[PDB]
């Protein structure tokens, strides 16, 4: 096993480049062929570009020719990646693979999240969606967690400390008009364990260093 | 300048059935050189199928791959909850050349689930923000579409609300989905009747949820 | 030469050939990190002969074969040079001026199946044996007796080729090995395949 260390996270700002990184350790770097792989979210793997490092001519795909670069560096056997110009079509993950000309598995990476946008790092307002006073759904109802305005992302939505986990729905974020994220959770539990058991969310938001928890009540 | 194409787009069969895909290229392929990964919703790409025929370490038997020239094909002869997905094919040779598919979706096939519906009006903590979020769930349901249509007042709101839609479960293998109205503290305070209208295949006429401000 | 060399296509492939019917891939105009034949998986055996392991990477030559077929543990010390046995007489049989390597592993995995993998297939009986790099790929009759058989399977009248039986509770020896030969040929002006360097 070699492995494919990816760089971190980033955040640039539109009309900017990035420069993604990726390493192996060991192995025989010079003659693998690396290669990078893009996936907007939502849709699908675009193969972008790869090169060889014992020949340094690299190919890009007739999507980028402009803005595209790879280059890669024996010394420290790492291949980079540098994407100028950029726009919000190129928020996306971005992989390294390789393969090897002793094998025929392609190999990957991490993956790297790349969020262009003028935001700056917020976390999230936590708000209550309180069970309302129906109690007649099956003898169930719903309550949640509205997770608003946060940004880059990503969010995790915890109930109740790990225990409740049936019935806890928790969405997909959208990106709105702010340019910031907003996400929703929810649980479906009985009415009659309403007033008596105590129902929190725990939002966590690494890239901001931010654990809120409310308490969902009517 | 490989084509690589999958068929079909979509594909819903109920579960333990036969699921066939199909990869076409634009040209013949060497065929030691095309692989099959699944991915499903926020993971990274997982390999199936390298060299046109042999399974990836781990991938379990159901699945296999076969196919030459310019038609591969990957086949899971038992399809189980959690055996939806997109699935790629990819061409990669030892050189910097290689394409994928646009992919291809498969899933589970269900009875038709009407569904539940709840509306909640945004909460006095968010309200001294000044921004006001009204919120529609509908809960458990197949098949997935749905239409919601949301009502300030008795007039139709187009351009101000988001959706977003859970992935399908591996136990009763139904959608949920959440509509998000959002409007200023402002204009919240303006209107009186917020109301969330669902018409959905399981349901007879469409249903409405409605709450009055106060 | 701004290729690389197909070698994966030889190693990793899916199936392998019968030893009977061994495949060679011939290898031009690219480079090879050989490297990787050192530090490898387990069951790795990787006897060579003209040349010594850890030059490889430093050498040229004109044109590189790889031959590969599938075999049987305990008979994969036929392949080598001056030896003897039902394969490197009647099979696959190397020369004594050898210039090249032997790689093989174990692939209970791969080959074995749980029923007998009975499509692997190997050569009994020869009139002759095989000169080197002879590959027979004859259906015939044997005639192991006295009447001949005008080309019909009798008593002592022998279909020259068998399968082999692989199930995967049969015990190091009886178990199949994938096995690959490179070559190393060194011959007129163009020297193609080279290493790193
Ligand atoms: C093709 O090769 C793969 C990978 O080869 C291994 O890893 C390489 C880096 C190299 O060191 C090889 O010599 C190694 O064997 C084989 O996959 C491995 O298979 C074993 C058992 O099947 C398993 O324990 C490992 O986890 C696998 N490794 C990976 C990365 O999947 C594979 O079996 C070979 N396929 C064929 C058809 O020969």
């Amino acid at each position: 096993q070699v492995q494919l260390v990816q760089s971190g996270a980033e955040m640039k700002k539109p009309g900017s480049s990035v420069k993604v990184s990726c390493q192996a350790s060991g192995g025989t770097f010079s003659t693998y062929v690396i290669s990078w792989v893009r996936q907007a979210p939502g849709q699908g793997l675009e193969w972008m570009g790869g090169i060889i490092p014992i020949f340094n001519t690299p190919h890009y795909a007739q999507k980028f020719q402009g803005r595209v670069t790879i280059t890669a560096d024996e010394s420290t056997s790492t291949a980079y990646m540098e994407l100028s110009s950029l726009t919000s079509g190129d928020t996306a993950v971005y992989y390294c693979a390789r393969v090897s000309q002793w094998e025929l598995l392609v190999y990957w990476g991490q993956g790297t999240l790349v969020t262009v946008s003028s935001a700056s790092t917020k976390g999230p307002s936590v708000f209550p969606l309180a069970p309302s006073s129906k109690s007649t759904s099956g003898g169930t109802a719903a309550l949640g967690c509205l997770v608003k305005d946060y940004f880059p992302e990503p969010v995790t939505v915890s109930w109740n400390s790990g225990a409740l986990t049936s019935g806890v729905h928790t969405f997909p974020a959208v990106l709105q008009s702010s340019g910031l994220y907003s996400l929703s959770s929810v649980v479906t539990v009985p009415s009659s364990s309403l007033g008596t058991q105590t129902y929190i969310c725990n939002v966590n938001h690494k890239p901001s260093n931010t654990k809120v928890d409310k308490k969902v009540e009517p | 300048e490989i084509v690589l194409t999958q068929s079909p787009g979509t594909l819903s069969l109920s579960p333990g059935e036969r699921a066939t895909l199909s990869c076409r290229a634009s040209q013949s392929i060497n065929s030691n050189y095309l692989a099959w990964y699944q991915q499903k919703p926020g993971q990274a790409p997982r390999l199936l199928i390298y060299g046109a025929s042999s399974r990836a370490t781990g991938i379990p038997d159901r699945f296999s791959g076969s196919g030459s020239g310019t038609d591969f094909t990957l086949t899971i002869s038992r399809l189980e909850p959690e055996d939806f997905a997109v699935y790629y094919c990819q061409q990669y040779g030892v050189s910097p050349r290689w394409t994928f598919g646009q992919g291809t979706k498969v899933e589970i096939k269900r009875t038709v689930a009407a569904p539940s519906v709840f509306i909640f009006p945004p909460s006095d903590e968010q309200l001294k923000s000044g921004t006001a979020s009204v919120v529609c769930l509908l809960n458990n349901f197949y098949p997935r579409e749905a239409k919601v249509q949301w009502k300030v007042d008795n007039a139709l709101q187009s351009g101000n609300s988001q959706e977003s839609v859970t992935e399908q479960d591996s136990k009763d293998s139904t959608y949920s989905l959440s509509s998000t109205l959002t409007l200023s503290k402002a204009d919240y305070e303006k209107h009186k009747v917020y109301a969330c209208e669902v018409t959905h295949q399981g349901l007879s006429s469409p249903v409405t949820k409605s709450f009055n401000r106060g | 030469i701004t290729n690389l060399c197909p070698f994966d296509e030889v190693f990793n492939a899916t199936r392998f050939a019968s030893v009977y019917a061994w495949n060679r891939k011939r290898i031009s105009n690219c480079v090879a990190d050989y490297s990787v034949l050192y530090n490898l998986a387990p069951f790795f055996t990787f006897k060579c002969y003209g040349v010594s392991p850890t030059k490889l990477n430093d050498l040229c030559f004109t044109n590189v074969y790889a031959d590969s077929f599938v075999i049987r543990g305990d008979e994969v010390r036929q392949i080598a040079p001056g030896q003897t046995g039902n394969i490197a007489d009647y099979n696959y049989k190397l020369p004594d001026d050898f210039t090249g390597c032997v790689i093989a592993w174990n692939s209970n995995k791969l080959d074995s199946k749980v029923s007998g993998n009975y499509n692997y297939l190997y050569r009994l009986f020869r009139k002759s044996n095989l000169k080197p790099f002879e590959r027979d790929i004859s259906t015939e009759i044997y005639q192991a007796g006295n009447k001949p058989c005008n080309g019909v399977a009798g008593f002592n009248c022998y279909f020259p080729l068998r399968s082999y039986s692989f199930r995967p509770t049969y015990g190091v020896g009886h178990q199949p090995y994938r096995v690959v030969v490179l070559s190393f040929e060194l011959l007129h002006a163009p020297a193609t395949v080279c290493g790193p360097k």
